[PDB]
């Protein structure tokens, strides 16, 4: 029939302000349309890599839940957004995991992300005693204690505050100017799946 | 837990902050470069503070980490740069005078003004005109004259001020754990830990001698030759049996040769390789150049130039309005961000210092990938070096004739090649002996081995023994003849120039080697050559991560500098000087024979 509810798509992908790695937004995406061939016929994504299903199907396949998790990294660590991967993103700020069903989108955002003086609202974190669980989010703001000694809520010697800032610029090069990734998570589970593709007339 | 683990976290933390702050400082610098303004120059001091302040701060907590608890080899070598006391372990009335007598000599350098005695209603600075004096006059008296009265009042002003500078710095050093300031200099060159490939600060010496023992003969009949054609410039000055006078050589201080390449020019008769005229025929422009540039470096297989790049550098003059420094500079600000600043016009030397300055820029790229205090050049040798091979490869005719600058039908005889190899010795082989006699008696003088009231006694000693190169007339210890150069004048290290020309000779064979090159070295280019980019890059990629030893043993097999790459570069015009010396005298004598 008419098909109309389309799934909230433009405040993902057009957002205009991003979150930042360590404190990545999850938008769980329920009950409407998914229509998945405008993002994959943009040409405004230099990343779109799939794990564990194809673009070409995603507009016939349904699902219960869509997770959209959207941050800023830089363009070096766009990388360590996949599976099986390791860094300084994937240990302790992001990470993804194995038997991950879903798609990795990412695009270059000099022009929005990065002022002249240096845009430093986009914080990763840098050290976490252990690394971190699949899905999990750090926004734990407590110092790094890298020593023996107490660090007692004081930035010291061989005690660091684990968030560090990026410092974007918009002279920076390919590889350090700011990308907003978005990971859509694809699962099915036991209750009637709801987010499902358009259908044809 | 570990120590070492402790020591990787900092070190990380480090890296983060140390890159902004570099990157903040680099564009402050080239604001203040591509834009000479008051408040550019604020900002770059306000900038530089912040960088040296917060590498003092780092430094002091970096020392707490002892070093012979640490196995990995890039920690330790990261925590060895970084633990560095510099003049910081000196007290603050002797850093604060240390400083204020660097700052001074830069001063007296840079706005030294001398003009000759009776018409002093208007002088001449070194930098804008003495330079064309010394480089295109044929008056000795003239010659005589510049020499003298900036050599006068250069040296009276900076005699006590390098007395005074000697001693600080020696304490500095002693202060560091070295046994001087040249040991501290020569502690660049040292590798420590790795087995086989360690190298001490007192090896450095013994293998400058022992290669300059090998460069002897050549400078001997290149100095014999030279000797020959200013004596028929200058008919009654100069001896045949004596050392050359010091203001004819074509410099102010006898650095580079390069500017007698009119006086003793082989084959006047014969043409030039100039391509000058060529490129203004078909209207190349500066970004024209810096593309054919780019191009030479992708058929080698090596990284192309970033958006970035083409984007944010200054490749032509701004104009009228907007000042800038003309000296041609290639910048790695950090965090990829990598740009030219050079005035360039459409000369052959323009275009072959934007081979130069791009052979900078990716010797800059290829250890982007290395920690912030490791992206340097394994020695200071080596990040020159890698560019006077662009300079090499890309001023030889096949270059030219490939990129089709020069005419298909121009012919390459042996007289051509013979006036092109002098004027490359001019250039490279005659800076050697100055270069390494500079920096002999730069260390002696730190060592104690000269005592004060004998310092230009045995410099103009040194002069005649090495150089082969005689005093005009005696200067008394009220003078200070070496420090009118900028390189010592402002506490710069003078070996790179010698470690950079031998390793340009080496790269060049291994390169060369690597290329399928069948016939004379200096006939050569590397381009298209896809295993020369990838020997080269091997070392590229490494930077300052492994020892310049192994980096060598990387590109040409080598575990030390050699001297036989350069000698086989000259080989031709070795033979052609030593059959046009047959009736003249090869060599020199440290007598007053000629002037005195
Ligand atoms: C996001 O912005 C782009 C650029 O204006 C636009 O073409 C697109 O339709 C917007 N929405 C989505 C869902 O991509
Ligand atoms: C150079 O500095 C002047 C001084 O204010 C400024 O007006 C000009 O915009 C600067 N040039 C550039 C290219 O920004
Ligand atoms: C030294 O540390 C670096 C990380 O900075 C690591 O990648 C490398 O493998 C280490 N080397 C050794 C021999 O453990
Ligand atoms: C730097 O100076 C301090 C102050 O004396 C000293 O304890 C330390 O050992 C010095 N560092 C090195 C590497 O010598
Ligand atoms: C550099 O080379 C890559 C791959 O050949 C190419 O995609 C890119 O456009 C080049 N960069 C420029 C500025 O031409
Ligand atoms: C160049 O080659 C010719 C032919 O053998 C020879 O006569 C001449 O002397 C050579 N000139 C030089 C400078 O080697
Ligand atoms: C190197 O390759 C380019 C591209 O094909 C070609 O134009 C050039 O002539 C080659 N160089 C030589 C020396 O043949």
């Amino acid at each position: 029939p008419n098909i109309t509810n389309l799934c909230p798509f433009g405040e993902v992908f057009n957002a205009t302000r991003f979150a930042s790695v360590y404190a990545w937004n999850r938008k769980r995406i329920s009950n409407c349309v998914a229509d998945y061939s405008v993002l994959y016929n943009s040409a405004s994504f230099s990343t779109f890599k799939c794990y564990g299903v194809s673009p070409t199907k995603l507009n016939d396949l349904c699902f219960t839940n869509v997770y959209a998790d959207s941050f800023v990294i830089r363009g070096d660590e766009v990388r360590q957004i996949a599976p099986g991967q390791t860094g300084k993103i994937a240990d302790y700020n992001y990470k993804l995991p194995d038997d991950f069903t879903g798609c990795v989108i990412a695009w270059n955002s000099n022009n929005l992300d990065s002022k002249v003086g240096g845009n430093y609202n986009y914080l990763y974190r840098l050290f976490r005693k252990s690394n971190l669980k699949p899905f999990e989010r750090d926004i734990s703001t407590e110092i790094y204690q890298a020593g023996s000694t107490p660090c007692n809520g004081v930035e010291g010697f061989n005690c660091y505050f684990p968030l560090q800032s990026y410092g974007f610029q918009p002279t920076y090069g390919v590889g350090y100017q700011p990308y907003r990734v978005v990971v859509l998570s694809f699962e099915l589970l036991h209750a009637p799946a709801t987010v499902c593709g358009p259908k044809k007339s | 837990s570990t120590i070492e683990e402790q020591a990787k976290t900092f070190l990380d933390k480090f890296n983060h902050e140390a890159e902004d702050l570099f990157y903040q400082s680099s564009l402050a610098s080239w604001n203040y470069n591509t834009n000479i303004t008051e408040e550019n120059v604020q900002n770059m001091n306000n900038a530089g503070d912040k960088w040296s302040a917060f590498l003092k701060e780092q430094s002091t907590l970096a020392q707490m980490y002892p070093l012979q608890e640490i196995q990995n080899l890039t920690v330790k070598l990261q925590l060895q740069a970084l633990q560095q006391n510099g003049s910081s372990v000196l007290s603050e009335d002797k850093s604060k005078r240390l400083n204020t007598i660097l700052n001074t000599m830069s001063t007296i350098y840079s706005t030294g003004k001398v003009c000759n005695p009776d018409n002093p209603q208007e002088c001449l600075l070194l930098e804008p005109g003495l330079n064309e004096i010394m480089a295109n006059s044929l008056d000795y008296n003239e010659r005589l004259w510049a020499w003298e009265s900036w050599r006068s009042e250069v040296g009276k002003q900076l005699r006590p001020l390098y007395e005074e500078y000697v001693v600080l710095k020696n304490e500095m050093a002693r202060a560091n754990h070295y046994e001087d300031y040249g040991d501290y200099w020569r502690g660049d060159y040292e590798v420590n830990g790795v087995d086989g490939y360690d190298y001490s600060r007192g090896q450095l010496i013994e293998d400058v001698e022992h290669t300059f023992e090998e460069i002897k003969p050549l400078y001997e009949h290149l100095h014999a030759y030279v000797r020959a054609k200013l004596m028929n410039a200058y008919p009654s000055y100069i001896s045949p049996i004596g050392c050359l006078p010091a203001h004819l050589l074509g410099d102010m201080w006898g650095r580079f040769w390069t500017n007698l390449y009119s006086l003793t020019v082989p084959f006047g008769q014969k043409p030039n390789i100039d391509v000058t005229d060529a490129m203004v025929d078909q209207a190349w422009d500066a970004q024209r150049i810096f593309k054919e540039a780019e191009k030479f470096f992708v058929s080698v297989g090596l990284p192309n130039m970033t958006q970035g790049f083409w984007e944010n550098s200054m490749l032509t003059d701004p104009g009228n309005v907007q000042k800038a420094v003309c000296h041609p500079t290639a910048w790695d600000l950090g965090k990829g961000d990598f740009r030219i600043l050079m005035c360039t016009k459409v000369t052959m030397d323009d275009f072959l210092t934007a081979h130069h300055e791009m052979g900078h820029i990716q010797y800059d790229m290829a250890y982007a990938a290395q920690p912030f205090l490791l992206r340097n050049g394994a020695n200071e040798g080596f990040h020159e070096a890698v560019g006077e091979i662009m300079s090499l490869s890309a001023a030889t005719p096949k270059h030219l004739k490939s990129i089709g600058l020069l005419s298909p039908d121009f012919q390459e005889d042996n007289e051509t090649e013979i006036n092109f190899l002098l004027k490359q010795a001019l250039t490279i082989v005659g800076t050697l002996p100055f270069t390494y006699m500079l920096e002999k008696w730069r260390w002696m003088v730190f060592k104690g081995e000269i005592p004060k009231d004998q310092w230009m006694k045995k410099w103009w000693e040194m002069k005649r023994e090495i150089v082969g190169v005689v005093e005009p007339v005696p200067h008394d210890e009220t003078y200070c003849d070496p420090a009118s150069l900028f390189h010592v004048s402002n506490d710069y290290s003078f070996i790179r120039y010698y470690t950079r020309t031998l390793y340009q000779f080496q790269f060049q064979e291994a390169l060369c080697q690597a290329a399928k090159h069948e016939g004379p070295l200096h006939k050569c280019d590397i381009s298209n050559s896809t295993e020369a980019g990838q020997k080269l890059f091997n070392m590229l990629r490494l930077g300052k991560s492994e020892p310049w030893t192994l980096a060598l043993e990387n590109v040409v097999g080598a575990k030390n500098m050699n001297v036989r790459p350069l000698l086989n570069y000259f080989e031709p015009l070795f033979t052609w000087l030593k059959d046009q010396n047959k009736n003249s005298f090869v060599g020199w004598s440290t007598d007053w024979s000629p002037y005195a």
